[PDB]
């Protein structure tokens, strides 16, 4: 079965036919129990000097509004560069950044290399149209672009690379949730930064920045009290020391 | 000519000038992630005389995500697309040391003014089972053929299950020299009056 001839003749997308799309529910757990209480700051981040936030950071998570994000304030690739990420990411430090599936692909890459990350993974999520069955091109694209890809960084010293779901309703730019599922099983640590995040992606184990947020609660002293001796080097993963 | 053609050679030292201008051009290449090429030798590679309007399908992996958009820069093209195969069984169900890989990459690069092509027929994800190692899906071809349909084709690293109708398949493994595109033929013997590379 040629699922793209399918799709030419249909509409429905290869993907659609992705079938199922023991108990790691333990870490889940130990991810439950170690996470800090949600922290979260209304930022307008292109006003914002970034170093404000302390300390620095173990995961980043980096969601600007792409432009192509509105089809029917947007962030360019241009506002997205320079960024100064490289200021608040700890030494070893881990990136997840949304690029979507145009130019991103290509300028993320260099956003990562010049905030000083390799790439070690590329995450895609591939949007299902179960439930309609065209797209309108980039003028430059080849074909219906039907997916986005956020690419994992790293610098310094259970999941699969992809992430299945429903394309969303025209103008929600919400990216699925799993992308913090499979963030937070790696254990890469508790100071856990979310940049554009909104008030609906708040989250337990997570300091949320986005000049979209309606109300805040962070205080730098009082977030670092949450890493602080016997805290500072738990991988998120584990049970919090008696 | 429209049927299969192909030429057994070291893709680093064929003079693919002989095989004129092509509307697509794919490559699997042997990165050096077993008969690899060096990165400078994969710089060198004389992609840039077999395009003047057109596509290049580029396969790549681990550092190749990045090494392959070099060299597809250097070769004069801009990436305007990425297909990924989501890698099956039978059952439909999915088959980097982080994650898991459930995919393989292509890059999607223009080269020129490219005209008459059918873009937007296809969309850039692929779903189809695994054959072989390092086999990559016939779905690919197909979606070639609707983009830029009767149009002459090249692969390069192609094995001997590659060869397709409108493709010149050029790969160390492929059994000789089959040609059959006269003005090809002719160039061939001129620039190879032994037969030898
Ligand atoms: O096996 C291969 N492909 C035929 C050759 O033919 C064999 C032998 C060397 N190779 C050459 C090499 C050459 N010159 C250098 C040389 C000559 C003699 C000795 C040493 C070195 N000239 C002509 N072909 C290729 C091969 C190897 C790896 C992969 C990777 N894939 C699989 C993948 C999955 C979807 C597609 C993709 C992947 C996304 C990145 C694909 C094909």
């Amino acid at each position: 079965n040629d699922y793209c001839q399918h799709f030419v003749d249909t509409g429905h997308r290869p993907q659609n036919f992705i079938r199922d799309v023991e108990l790691i529910r333990l870490k889940d757990e130990l991810i439950a129990k170690s996470n800090t209480p949600p922290m979260y700051l209304q930022a307008d981040i292109e006003a914002f000097d970034i170093r404000e936030l302390t300390p620095k950071f173990d995961v980043i998570l980096l969601e600007p509004p792409l432009e192509e994000y509105y089809r029917e304030k947007c962030w360019t690739w241009d506002d997205i560069m320079k960024l100064e990420i490289d200021e608040i990411a700890a030494p070893r430090s881990f990136i997840f950044l949304w690029c979507g599936s145009g130019e991103g692909l290509d300028l993320g890459r260099v956003c990562l290399r010049k905030w000083g990350y390799r790439r070690c993974e590329d995450i895609c999520w591939i949007k299902t149209n179960k439930n309609n069955p065209t797209k309108t091109l980039d003028p430059k694209a080849v074909f219906q672009r039907t997916k986005e890809h956020c690419l994992m960084g790293i610098k310094g010293t259970v999941d699969i690379d992809l992430i299945i779901t429903e394309e969303p309703e025209i103008g929600n730019i919400e990216k699925p949730v799993e992308i913090f599922h499979i963030i937070e099983h790696f254990c890469l640590g508790r100071r856990r930064l979310h940049l554009f995040g909104r008030d609906s992606t708040i989250r337990p184990g997570w300091l949320t920045v986005g000049p979209t947020l309606t109300n805040s609660n962070y205080n730098a002293e009082t977030y670092a009290s949450y890493f602080s001796a016997p805290n500072s080097y738990l991988t998120g993963c584990t049970e919090e020391i008696e | 000519l429209f049927p299969p053609q192909w030429i057994c050679c070291d893709i680093r030292y064929l003079d693919v000038s002989i095989l004129g201008k092509f509307a697509v051009v794919m490559a699997d290449p042997p990165w050096d992630i077993y008969g690899t090429l060096t990165d400078d030798e994969m710089r060198r590679l004389n992609i840039p005389v077999l395009q003047d309007d057109g596509f290049l399908f580029l396969w790549v992996t681990g550092r190749a995500m990045e090494l392959g958009r070099e060299c597809l820069n250097l070769w004069g093209y801009e990436r305007v697309d990425e297909i990924i195969w989501v890698k099956t069984n039978q059952l439909q169900r999915i088959i980097g040391h982080w994650l898991n890989h459930g995919k393989e990459h292509c890059l999607v690069g223009v080269k020129g003014n490219p005209q008459g092509f059918n873009q937007g027929l296809d969309c850039d994800v692929i779903v189809a089972e695994v054959r072989s190692t390092s086999h990559k899906p016939d779905e690919i071809y197909g979606m070639i053929e609707r983009l830029s349909p009767g149009t002459r084709k090249i692969e390069l690293f192609g094995r001997p299950h590659n060869v397709q109708p409108n493709w010149i398949t050029l790969g160390n493994q492929l059994d000789g020299i089959h040609l059959l595109d006269p003005d090809v033929v002719a160039r061939f013997k001129q620039r190879y009056p032994d037969g030898i590379i």
